């Protein structure tokens, strides 16, 4: 760890990097709203 | 009273329920709990010396419910088998579980063949479907029964597990070479041939489909009057033809071989099985053997293989066979030069 | 040898000439059958 | 769902597409460069924890002494938090893009951005890409000869950071590493030994693209170039898509082979390596024993330690005869006329020679999805898995599939020309 | 599309990220027990 | 002052965390936009200021 | 002006084949490799597989039988480099470093690659889509895995897999007990898509035949076919998805008849593209999993859990594979 | 079955003193132990010198003695051939030689104690296993 200052956000900044797969799922979620189609 | 129950029974409703269904569902159910009780809750080191479950945590991959002691041979130790004396716990640290499952599954195979017979004989179509499902039946028997059988004792059949099975590979390469048997070939035939077909017919099919059929272009419709069907087998021939070099184009008959192969295949490789129960094997080539110690500079892949087995022999069978109690001394254990 | 390595090289790239040539093709281009765009 | 296929024709929505996984890319950049600064220990070999942009920062020469982890921390900061803000700045640009309004009825606009089947645009709209590329791959050259320099691994010592001079501009000597064979130690674009070679091969890139951007902004296709190829938009896919693949195979290869450019101490040593390494490290061990290296016989009669590469050269013995063609800054001080010195060997053997072969052989490249160290049958006690066997292995995969694409949208493209659409 | 209806995209928003959970636990799990493992 | 930055961050963290959810909803036609708009400017605006500020502060 | 009458000439029908541009180089190349492979078969001398100077023949002539082998990869010494017969000296020679493999597999694998070529070119001179190209696609990858990227993977042809039924298995064995196989994924998905296939294609086929048209000039003592000209085709698909239907659930039968052969060509061939890709991985080293030890901390005392005797097995074999070639301790490549 | 205060009453000095160690400790030892040796050292064997193991016996034999803590921690800081002629700082880690072994820079005292620890209190778990790997080998 050397963020130093910022110390504070590992947690943020550790889950963080995952969200871009996060966004395949809303995509489906969209769909199931908007009924698939 | 009777021909009441056959409908009731009989009656067409979500989950259907026939007269096999009694056989069906109280074993295909407990041969399921069975193996998911013991994966989930039972040690098998008492029996076997190795970690059975998650409560000892085992991945998915290595829980398993492991075959009785070969101290107890072929009892069916049952709960109230003289052997338990009806105590639950123990009938369970024994592994009293094995024979469960195996039994209980095994009619659960013979209900599922009969509501398969069942079905043809009320919508009054063809049986078979029941007839392609003996293949794994005989797979199913000539393993777990017809093997443990034949050798000495319910602790060689295969363990209900994943990592379980892959051992259960491996044991077979070392002191049975199964992989020349001819049998195990053809079987290996019939799996290939299987997914072979699967793959040219569906792809065929989906890419000879007949051009327009929807406007939008993509396919997801059919109906009972589309008696055409959505694809020509004149043009998927000449593809082939030209391509391949044969193509017997004739529907009726490309299905049924699709029954053929996959089918033909694992009755061999069944057949290749009750051999091995009798330590019956094709694990030699006299003829080469022979040649093989009148003379040191004359080697193939026939030879090469060999080795390996006994390597895996000789390392494996002390752990892996709890019982006889080998003691290996370092030295004699076969060995390449620097490993 | 060298006679070898030397035929065969013309041998290849001959056949890739017609590889090459046969696609680039002003003549048979992508003439299909359904319709020809010429 | 092909609802992706919907947008097609409307290039006012690809703009907000194309530009929302163009967000998600630099994205990554910062939450991969943060997420690693933020595991990431000082003085622990970068590869035996498990990162891979950094490296490629510290490749750049951008922080580092001579084979030094880092001297200073920050550099990294840096990189990490551009990106992941430049992945704001367009996420607003793509979403908007893709919400707030279509295109192609905007005159002045339309003027300024074109459609498809229109080759003179089409090719307008490529050249103006690569009068970027032209740009960036220049880029990379200015940061290594009037900038903070770029990670030279060899000659001499330590190889820090070093700033190159009259780049190898020889107009033969580059395309030449196009004309090699890519057998046997030999791929094209592998073989690069000297960093110099690498600068000078990037300012010829840039001048041809620029002059290739521009070319097709002024030229429409001939045609030759017009009856051979299609002008649907799934077309061009399927141009550039296999384009990607054979780079992806490309680069794996190249990943696992390294040149200058990878430098093995941040990436860890190559597949060879650890083997090479294992030899060398072995002579040492029984010449402190007093063994004599030259007459040697192993079982085979090969001799241990030293034999003959084919054209007759010395080389490690052992399976490690395949790697022959390995060359790092170790292990060539010992090379010379005729390969290995026996005379060099034996008497001007330096101490830090023993620690990075120790250190290579330790670290082979050999692990498994639990990150078990070493061969497949070691205990768990051991984690790691070299940066390499992750590039070349999730890399090689995407280089596969991707081609299963070249497949799949231009066959596609025979079926809009006339086939089934 | 919400004029009160009953859910759906919901119930399969809610179980499918409730899944995730317990498997990813699975993984959190399998870290507890082979980690002392020498 | 440890005590800006802590603020600054965390003043640039929640602007993102309501930006990325109000901008979306933002462009749902039937719910005014002359409203949504203003406050878009502002996180921008507000934003891009934040993000100069703490790079300042180092 | 006669190079466009050789153009039409390759372009359509020819009453036996179909051979366009891409079997311009698949014709004159997969004839190299068998001619080559067959006559290596029934005569190559021995070849030192290893650089080691011991030879192994595996050839009909040199004491063997079908099963026993055939053409061995190229010596360990060669193992990486080109090695053509000009490159060579006397053929005496080239037949001992195992010439025969590298001419047979290259040739092989291009005229291999174009034989999935052929395959797609052919449906754009018959209007059809473009699909079949995609289903070859997964052995020929997988081809290429096993005869390439391995070798590429690990520096040198010699051990990428032997033209020998018996070394196969060999390739196998040595195979899981040097990267544990078994226990990846994608060899697991792969067996999947295999016994897949194996379910599928009996399951397909039988029912096909159960539903079939049961009045069509069909009697006990004879049984003849349909030809396109029928309309109504075979079987009866209502029967068909109304037999599995009522065998587990509603839901479980398929439809129409497009999600059921789309899921034949589905399974199969997404299931070897993985295992192709297994192999692959494994060529640049990320072998499969391996859980070694699982323990009692009450004193540390290691239990041995089923994968352990896995790899008590894996490992008897790693000891004696490529018996006395190796001179250090640990192997790595 | 568990562990016990007898298994961590290892040998401290040459003579006949001995510290029992604890939980917190032990565990310590063997972090440490996977992050600058396994590598080279794993399972208590040399892969650089196999004919040269870590196991109890063999380090009594050592010279200066090596079956205690004290010369284990000796030995960290600064090394000695199996007879004790040569110095090999230039070739093993030693606090010594951080310098080239960075993975040694930020060690103590205190960790040198457990690492040591956790090498003499492993064969009475393992016992012939740690020597040169059976169940391993
Ligand atoms: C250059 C990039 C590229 C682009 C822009 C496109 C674009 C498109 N493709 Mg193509 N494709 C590509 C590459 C590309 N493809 C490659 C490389 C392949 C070979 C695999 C394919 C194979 C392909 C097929 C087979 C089909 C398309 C189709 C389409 C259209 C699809 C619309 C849709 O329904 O999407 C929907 C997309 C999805 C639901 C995505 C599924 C993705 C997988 C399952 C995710 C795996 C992630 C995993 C969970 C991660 C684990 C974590 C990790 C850390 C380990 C669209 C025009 C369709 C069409 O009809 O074309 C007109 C179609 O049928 N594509
Ligand atoms: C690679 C990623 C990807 C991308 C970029 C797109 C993009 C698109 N899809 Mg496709 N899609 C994908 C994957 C993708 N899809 C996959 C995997 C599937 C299969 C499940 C589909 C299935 C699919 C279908 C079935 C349909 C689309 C449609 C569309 C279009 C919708 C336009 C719109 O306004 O929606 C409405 C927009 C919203 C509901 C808003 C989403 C808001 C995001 C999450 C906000 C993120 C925050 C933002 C960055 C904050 C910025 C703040 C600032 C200060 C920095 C769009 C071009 C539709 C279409 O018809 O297109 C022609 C359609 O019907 N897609
Ligand atoms: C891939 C790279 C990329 C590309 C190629 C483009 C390309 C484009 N962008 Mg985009 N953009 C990008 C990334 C990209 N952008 C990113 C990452 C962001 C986020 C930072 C944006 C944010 C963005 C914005 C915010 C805007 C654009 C606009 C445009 C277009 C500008 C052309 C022009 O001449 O404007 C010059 C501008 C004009 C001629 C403006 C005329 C003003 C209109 C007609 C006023 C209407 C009001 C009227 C009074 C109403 C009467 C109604 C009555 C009821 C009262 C162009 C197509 C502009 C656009 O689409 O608008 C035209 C625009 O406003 N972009
Ligand atoms: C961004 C990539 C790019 C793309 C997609 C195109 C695409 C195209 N170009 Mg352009 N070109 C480019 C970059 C690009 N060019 C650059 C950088 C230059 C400057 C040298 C040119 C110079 C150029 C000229 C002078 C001409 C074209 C022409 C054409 C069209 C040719 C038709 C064809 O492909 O025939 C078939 C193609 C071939 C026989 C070539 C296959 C080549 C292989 C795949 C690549 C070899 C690359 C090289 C070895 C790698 C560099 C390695 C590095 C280490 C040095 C086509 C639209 C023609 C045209 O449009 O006419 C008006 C034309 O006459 N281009
Ligand atoms: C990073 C750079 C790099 C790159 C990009 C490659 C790339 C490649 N390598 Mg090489 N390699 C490298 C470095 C690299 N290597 C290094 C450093 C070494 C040192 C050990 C090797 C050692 C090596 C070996 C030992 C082998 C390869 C092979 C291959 C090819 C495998 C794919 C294939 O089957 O194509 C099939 C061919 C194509 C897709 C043709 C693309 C060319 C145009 C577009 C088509 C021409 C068409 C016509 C029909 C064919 C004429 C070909 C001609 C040779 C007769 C691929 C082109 C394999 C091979 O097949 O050799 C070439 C192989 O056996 N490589
Ligand atoms: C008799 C019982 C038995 C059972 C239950 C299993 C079960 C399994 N074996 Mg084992 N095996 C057995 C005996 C058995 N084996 C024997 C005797 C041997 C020889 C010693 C082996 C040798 C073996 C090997 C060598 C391997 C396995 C593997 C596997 C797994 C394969 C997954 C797969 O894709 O299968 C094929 C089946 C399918 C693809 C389909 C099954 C049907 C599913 C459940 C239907 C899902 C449909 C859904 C409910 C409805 C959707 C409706 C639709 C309309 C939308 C599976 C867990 C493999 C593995 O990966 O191990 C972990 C593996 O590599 N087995
Ligand atoms: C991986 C191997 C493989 C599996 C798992 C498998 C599975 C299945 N095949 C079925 C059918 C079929 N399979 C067929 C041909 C084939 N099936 C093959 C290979 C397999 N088939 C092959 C190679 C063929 C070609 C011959 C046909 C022709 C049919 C059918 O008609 C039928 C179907 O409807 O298709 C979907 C289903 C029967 C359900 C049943 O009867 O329950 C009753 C019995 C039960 C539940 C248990 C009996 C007890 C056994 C001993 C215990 C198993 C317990 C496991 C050990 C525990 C779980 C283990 C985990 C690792 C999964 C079942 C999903
Ligand atoms: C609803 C819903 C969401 C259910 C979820 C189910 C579920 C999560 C199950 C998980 C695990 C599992 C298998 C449990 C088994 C319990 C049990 C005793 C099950 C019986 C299971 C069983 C036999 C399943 C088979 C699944 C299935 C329908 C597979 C497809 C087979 C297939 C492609 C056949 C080919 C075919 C099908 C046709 O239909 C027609 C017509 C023709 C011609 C034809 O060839
Ligand atoms: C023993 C016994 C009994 C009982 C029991 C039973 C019968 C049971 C059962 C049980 C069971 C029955 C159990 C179960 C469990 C389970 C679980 C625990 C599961 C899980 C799952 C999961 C986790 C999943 C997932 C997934 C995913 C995510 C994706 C892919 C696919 C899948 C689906 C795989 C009695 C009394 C009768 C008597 C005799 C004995
Ligand atoms: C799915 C989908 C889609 C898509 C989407 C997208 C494409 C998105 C994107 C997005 C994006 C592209 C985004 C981005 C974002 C970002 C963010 C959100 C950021 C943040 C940041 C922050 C917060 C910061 C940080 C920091 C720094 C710099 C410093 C230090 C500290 C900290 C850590 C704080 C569409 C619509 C088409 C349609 C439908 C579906
Ligand atoms: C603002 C902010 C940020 C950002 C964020 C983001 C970018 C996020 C994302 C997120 C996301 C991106 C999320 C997602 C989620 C998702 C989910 C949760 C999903 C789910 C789904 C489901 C559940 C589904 C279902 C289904 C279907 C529909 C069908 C098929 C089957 C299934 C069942 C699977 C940060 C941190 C930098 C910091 C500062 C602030
Ligand atoms: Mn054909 O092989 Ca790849 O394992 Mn080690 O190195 Mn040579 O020994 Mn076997
Ligand atoms: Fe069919």
């Amino acid at each position: 760890k050397l963020p130093e200052a910022y110390a504070i956000f590992d947690p943020l900044v550790d889950v963080l990097p995952v969200i871009p797969v996060l966004f395949l799922a809303l995509a489906f979620v969209w769909q199931a709203a908007v009924g698939f189609r | 009273w009777f021909d009441i129950l056959d409908d009731w029974l009989k009656r067409d409703r979500f989950v259907f329920v026939g007269w096999s269904g009694i056989l069906l569902f109280p074993c295909a159910y407990l041969a399921l709990g069975g193996w998911l009780t013991g994966t989930t809750f039972v040690t098998s080191w008492y029996t076997h010396g190795l970690a059975s479950s998650y409560l000892e945590g085992c991945n998915f991959l290595t829980v398993a419910v492991s075959t009785p002691a070969n101290s107890m041979g072929h009892s069916l130790l049952l709960l109230w088998g003289p052997e338990a004396q009806g105590d639950f716990t123990r009938w369970c640290q024994l592994g009293g579980l094995w024979t469960f499952i195996a039994l209980h599954g095994a009619f659960g195979l013979i209900g599922f063949m009969l509501r398969q017979f069942e079905i043809a004989r009320l919508v009054g179509v063809r049986p078979y479907n029941a007839i392609a499902f003996s293949a794994p039946i005989a797979v199913f028997v000539s393993v777990f029964l017809i093997y443990p059988l034949g050798q000495s004792s319910w602790f060689f059949a295969p363990s209900f597990g994943v990592a379980a099975i892959f051992r259960f590979l491996l044991f077979f390469q070392g002191f049975h070479n199964w992989t020349l048997n001819p049998f195990h070939m053809m079987g290996v035939a019939g799996v290939l041939g299987g997914a072979l077909l699967c793959a040219i017919h569906g792809a065929t099919v989906e890419n000879t489909l007949f051009q327009d059929g929807e406007g939008a272009s993509t396919f997801r419709a059919f109906n009972p009057t589309q008696a055409e069907e959505t694809y020509s087998m004149v043009t998927a021939n000449r593809f082939w033809s030209q391509i391949f070099g044969i193509a017997f184009s004739n529907k009726r008959w490309l299905h049924f071989f699709m029954l053929f192969v996959p089918v033909t295949g694992l009755w061999m490789s069944a057949i290749g099985v009750v051999g091995l129960a009798l330590n019956l094997r094709s694990y030699d080539f006299i003829s080469q053997e022979i040649r093989a110690a009148e003379d040191p500079e004359f080697e193939t892949f026939y030879t090469k293989n060999l080795l390996l087995n006994e390597g895996i022999r000789a390392w494996m069978a002390p752990q892996d066979q709890p019982h006889e109690n080998f003691v290996f001394p370092e030295e004699v254990l076969p060995r390449g030069n620097a490993l | 040898m060298e006679t070898l390595k030397i035929t065969v090289y013309i041998v290849v790239t001959f056949f890739v000439l017609l590889f090459v040539f046969g696609f680039l093709s002003g003549d048979p281009a992508r003439n299909p059958k359904r319709k020809d765009l010429e | 769902w092909a609802g992706n296929a919907r947008l097609i024709n409307l290039s006012g929505k690809l703009l907000g597409a194309h530009v929302a996984h163009a967000g998600l890319i630099v994205f990554w950049a910062g939450a991969m460069t943060l997420f690693e600064l933020a595991h990431f220990i000082p003085e622990k070999p970068m590869y035996e924890q498990g990162l891979i942009l950094i490296p490629h920062i510290a490749t750049l020469g951008w922080g580092v002494g001579p084979g030094g982890e880092v001297v200073d921390t920050f550099p990294f900061f840096v990189v990490g938090v551009v990106h992941l803000i430049s992945s704001a700045v367009l996420g607003f640009g793509g979403v908007y893009h893709a919400i707030r309004g279509p295109e192609t009825l905007e005159e002045y606009s339309s003027f300024f951005g074109y459609d498809w089947k229109d080759k003179n645009k089409m090719t307008t709209i490529l050249g103006f890409h690569l009068i970027v590329l032209g740009i960036g791959a220049l880029l990379l050259v200015a940061k290594a000869m009037f900038f903070g320099g770029l990670y030279d691994t060899w000659a001499p010592g330590g190889g820090d950071v070093r700033v190159i001079t009259n780049p190898t501009l020889d107009p033969r000597v580059i395309f030449g590493y196009l004309l090699k064979s890519p057998f046997g130690g030999e791929g094209w674009i592998v073989s690069v030994n000297n960093l110099e070679d690498v600068v000078g091969g990037h300012i010829w890139i840039g001048l041809i693209c620029i002059a290739g951007g521009i070319w097709h902004i002024l030229t429409t296709p001939f045609g030759w170039a017009r009856r051979a190829f299609i002008w649907s938009g799934e077309a061009y896919l399927s141009y550039s898509l296999g384009a990607l693949s054979m780079m992806g195979f490309i680069a794996t290869c190249f990943v696992w082979f390294n040149n200058t450019v990878y430098p093995s101490e941040f990436y860890g040593p190559t597949g060879p390596e650890a083997s090479q390494a294992q030899a060398m490290t072995f002579l040492i061990r029984d010449q402190k024993l007093g063994a004599n290296v030259g007459s040697a016989q192993g079982p085979t009669g090969l001799g241990k330690y030293l034999m003959r590469s084919p054209t007759g050269e010395i080389i490690f013995g052992g399976e490690t005869m395949r790697f022959w063609d390995f060359r790092g800054p170790w292990l060539e001080p010992l090379r010379g006329p005729n390969g290995l010195d026996l005379n060099k060997i034996k008497n001007d053997i330096q101490p830090w020679q023993e620690r990075r072969a120790a250190e290579y052989m330790t670290h082979a490249p050999l692990g498994s999805l639990n990150s078990v160290g070493g061969v497949a049958t070691e205990i768990n006690s051991v984690n790691f898995v070299s940066p390499r066997s992750w590039l070349a292995t999730s890399h090689f995969v995407l280089a596969f599939f991707f081609l299963v694409g070249h497949l799949w949208h231009a066959g596609r493209a025979r079926a809009a020309a006339a086939g089934f659409e | 599309s919400e004029g009160g209806r009953i859910p759906l995209w919901i119930v399969a928003t809610v179980a499918g990220m409730g899944v995730i959970v317990i498997v990813g636990l699975f993984f959190y799990g399998a870290y507890a027990g082979l980690g002392s493992s020498l | 002052m440890t005590i800006l930055f802590q603020l600054a961050l965390a003043a640039l963290v929640i602007l993102s965390f309501v930006m990325v959810i109000g901008v979306p909803v933002a462009y749902a036609s039937p719910q005014d936009w002359d409203r949504s708009k203003q406050l878009i400017f502002l996180g921008s605006g507000l934003w891009i200021a934040l993000v100069l500020v703490v790079g300042v502060l180092n | 002006n006669l190079w466009e009458r050789f153009c039409n000439w390759v372009t359509s029908t020819d009453n036996r084949l179909y051979v366009g541009w891409f079997g311009v180089i698949m014709i004159p190349t997969l004839l190299a490799a068998t001619i080559c492979f067959v006559i290596a078969f029934i005569a190559a001398p021995p070849v030192d597989i290893d650089g080691i100077r011991e030879p192994v023949s595996g050839s009909l002539l040199y004491g063997n039988n079908i099963i026993t082998g055939a053409v061995v990869p190229s010596s360990n010494a060669i193992g990486l480099h080109f090695y053509p017969i000009w490159e060579a000296a006397s053929l005496d020679e080239w037949l001992y470093n195992g010439g025969p493999y590298q001419l047979i597999i290259f040739h092989f694998l291009l005229g291999a690659s174009c034989y999935m070529g052929r395959q797609w070119e052919l449906s754009y001179r018959l209007g059809m889509r473009p699909w079949i190209c995609v289903a070859y696609s997964a052995p020929l990858a997988s081809a290429f895995a096993v005869f390439l990227i391995y070798p590429i993977g690990q520096g040198s042809f010699s051990d990428g897999m032997p033209l020998g039924i018996s070394g196969t298995f060999n390739f196998m064995i040595v195979f899981q007990a040097e990267h544990n196989i078994l226990m990846h994924p994608f060899h697991q998905l792969g067996v999947a898509g295999v016994f897949g296939g194996a379910l599928f294609c009996a399951m397909h086929g039988s029912l096909v035949t159960s539903s079939l048209i049961r009045e069509t000039t069909e009697t006990e003592s004879a049984n003849y076919g349909y030809k396109f000209g029928q309309e109504e085709e075979t079987y009866n698909i209502v029967a068909a998805h109304g037999y599995f239907g009522r065998l587990i659930f509603q839901y479980a039968s398929f439809n129409n008849s497009r999600s059921l052969h789309f899921f034949l060509a589905a399974w199969p061939v997404v299931g070897v593209w993985f295992t192709a890709l297994g192999i692959s991985t494994m060529a640049f080293n990320l072998n499969g999993f391996n859980f070694n030890h699982s323990v009692i901390d009450a004193k540390g005392n290691v239990i041995n859990t089923w994968a352990d005797i896995i790899n008590r097995a894996n490992l008897g074999m790693e000891v004696m594979h490529e018996r006395n070639a190796h001179n250090f301790p640990l192997d790595l490549a | 079955a568990e562990l016990t205060p007898e298994v961590l009453t290892v040998p401290l000095n040459s003579e006949g003193k001995t510290i029992t160690l604890t939980e917190k400790q032990y565990l310590e030892g063997k972090r440490l132990f996977q992050y600058a040796c396994a590598s080279c050292h794993v399972g208590g064997i040399t892969k650089t010198n196999p004919s040269l193991d870590l196991r109890t016996e063999t380090l009594a034999l050592a010279t200066p003695p090596r079956d205690n803590i004290e010369g284990l921690v000796d030995y960290m800081k600064n090394p000695t051939t199996y007879d004790g002629e040569q110095e090999i700082a230039e070739v093993h880690p030693s606090l010594r030689s951080a310098d080239i072994f960075p993975k040694m820079r930020n060690l103590t005292e205190k960790d040198l104690v457990a690492i040591a620890g956790h090498i003499l209190v492993e064969p009475k778990i393992l016992g012939d296993k740690w020597g040169g790997g059976k169940v391993y080998y």
